[PDB]
């Protein structure tokens, strides 16, 4: 999940 | 929390400071293609999405939510947020949409959706929407659009906080109490049309995906599937 | 326009008096074809009453016939849906499409893609109940939907009328004892739900389009013409 | 034309 990853960083 | 403590002005300052930059497209006036234009917008949206995600993190109260909830809110609101940003920067360009500083299109260059975006921008113009009001509306869209699809209660407190902010702004602008409530409703009713444009937009994007003439980025594709399942 | 000369109380009374009746489904105590059949039959009969309700909404008659048609074509499913969630309030977890037709989300699975729309409808009804939405507020919200949803697909008269409805909403909240901060906060909360109603309507339209293409159930020429308006 | 036309007129 690209969106989830970006939100995590 | 940290958002439930902010004054109206601190709210506005926080939102104004968190604004994303206006990205450029890869448009070339010399070069000629109906499909290529959509490719331009698709590329633009994909790069904007990255900034939107880092903008959302700075929206008061947003980071207070779980990752799963943050993900949901953005999946639902991402096109609405892109679209309201478009209509805002297109305000002083009557009859045209300013996708980027170097990509300024009119309806002649999908038709229906463009017409709605134009009308929305035109609505903002006669209302003389203020930047302070824009940033409030944009954050309301993020928090509200997916709130119905504990953690939900906190979101409503932040929304109420943003309503107080809009009212505070209008009172400072010199509007009477009747004028404040009227303008508030006027702004919030516009979010219904933005919801509508987004919905129509998603369906068209899904059309482009199957058609396969225009290629979608891997993030937009994931964002797109989020509205099909 | 006589609508602008109406006081707040006169506005409320007119809307309350214009309210359409609560229709029944057909008497016999569920597949996809049967459920959608009942809902479609029900929607068709309600459209007839909605049209006459709309003509009785202040300011609506002052519009040209073409503008009247456009507003109704754009808003009709939204208006049915907000009516549905309103009368489903006192039945938590269920949708009261009709007094003799009260459904839960398990029934939504009979048709496909229906469950998502059911859950949204149920959520919205729950939101109304926990806000203690009053009938006076409801009729205001429903008229706002009629005049607003298609207004940007054309205007000044409609926005004047929309303003008058805002003033009426505030008038009711000030009458219920709410403070100034409570008044505008509740006004925002109510109006934001309209965004979700719009979303539900759009997802609903696609589903009805899927149904028309399946040829599954029969739908009236009127219901079909309302549907084609979004095509 | 539209059935809606007729319904609105009467
Ligand atoms: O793949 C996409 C193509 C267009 C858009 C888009 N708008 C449309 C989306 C769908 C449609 F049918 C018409 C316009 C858009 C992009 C950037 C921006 O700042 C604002 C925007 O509204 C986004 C992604
Ligand atoms: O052909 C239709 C079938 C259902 C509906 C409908 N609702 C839905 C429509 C599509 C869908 F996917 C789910 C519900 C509805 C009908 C009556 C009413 O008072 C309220 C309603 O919301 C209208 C016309």
């Amino acid at each position: 999940k690209i969106l989830h990853r970006l939100l995590q960083d | 929390s940290l958002a439930l403590s902010l004054t109206a002005d601190q709210m506005v300052s926080a939102l104004l400071d968190a604004e994303p930059p206006i990205l450029y497209s890869e448009y070339d006036p010399t070069r000629p293609s109906e499909a290529s234009m959509m490719g331009l917008l698709t590329n633009l949206a994909d790069r904007e999405l990255v900034h939107m995600i880092n903008w959302a993190k700075r929206v008061p109260g947003f980071v207070d939510l779980t990752l799963h909830d943050q993900v949901h809110l953005l999946e639902c609101a991402w096109l609405e947020i892109l679209m309201i940003g478009l209509v805002w920067r297109s305000m002083e360009h009557p009859g045209k949409l300013l996708f980027a500083p170097n990509l300024l299109l009119d309806r002649n260059q999908m038709v229906e959706i463009f017409d709605m975006l134009l009308a929305t921008s035109s609505r903002f113009r006669m209302m003389n929407l203020q930047g302070e009001e824009f940033v409030c509306l944009k954050s309301i869209i993020l928090l509200n659009s997916g709130v119905y699809t504990e953690e939900k209660d906190h979101i409503h407190r932040v929304l109420d906080k943003i309503t107080d902010t809009l009212i505070h702004l209008m009172a400072k602008a010199g509007l009477t109490l009747q004028q404040q409530h009227q303008r508030l409703a006027q702004l919030l009713l516009i979010l219904s049309h933005i919801r509508h444009m987004s919905n129509k937009g998603m369906e068209h994007l899904y059309s482009m995906k199957c058609k396969n003439v225009v290629p979608l980025s891997d993030l937009l594709l994931e964002m797109l599937d989020a509205h099909r399942l």
